[PDB]
């Protein structure tokens, strides 16, 4: 269905990381680029099926802080919700 | 009943009678009705209603944190369509805030 790709090296900020998501998942223009924003986007506003492939994990941690296993998280928790959602990390 | 689904509307009704108005239903229900996000064809299968009900996880921790207290949230100015920014929060110890610009910030209502 939809697919969304997050090519961790050019991951610089936590900014980058939800701007990247807010055009690969075709969030809206009031896309509040948190983690409350992401969880409603994902169970009210996604398209699904929904096929993430994160790149290069471990680089976006490094400059996102916390910020890529919060948002990792927020995706699996999703997934357990029932949303149709494969996580492909690399 | 007519529809009540604005800030004070809600927040009242949340107070006094300790549940939502009769216009909301849980995402579960909705996906149950037919309701798929990305078509945004609530009105549609669900006439009148609108998604409020479900737990609040409020994962930015933004909203006060207790021992036995969990959150919930409501759509807020929502007649049909794709949804909007705003949203409705409330504890189970029936603390009431809200949100107009996609769960940034909040501001204490009741």
């Amino acid at each position: 269905m939809k697919k969304a790709v997050i090519n961790g090296e050019q991951i610089r900020s936590i900014s980058d990381l939800h701007q990247t998501l807010k055009k690969e998942l075709a969030l809206p223009e009031y896309y509040g680029e948190n983690l409350d924003a992401l969880w409603d986007a994902l169970t009210g506003w996604v398209e699904y099926p929904l096929v993430l492939e994160w790149r290069q994990f471990e680089q976006s941690k490094q400059l996102t802080e916390n910020g890529a296993e919060s948002v990792l998280q927020v995706f699996r928790e999703a997934k357990a919700e029932g949303a149709d959602i494969t996580i492909i990390l690399s | 009943a007519q529809v009540i689904n604005t800030f004070d509307g809600v927040a009242d009704y949340l107070q006094t009678y300790h549940k939502l108005p009769d216009n909301y239903i849980t995402k579960s229900e909705a996906q149950a009705l037919g309701w798929v996000a990305s078509k945004g064809n609530l009105a549609d299968v669900a006439p009148g209603k609108s998604i409020g009900g479900d737990i609040f996880s409020n994962r930015e921790g933004k909203l006060p944190g207790k021992s036995g207290r969990t959150w919930r949230e409501a759509d807020i100015n929502y007649t049909s369509g794709f949804r909007n920014s705003d949203r409705i929060l409330y504890s189970s110890d029936w603390l009431i805030y809200k949100t107009t610009d996609h769960y940034q910030t909040f501001t204490k209502i009741r």
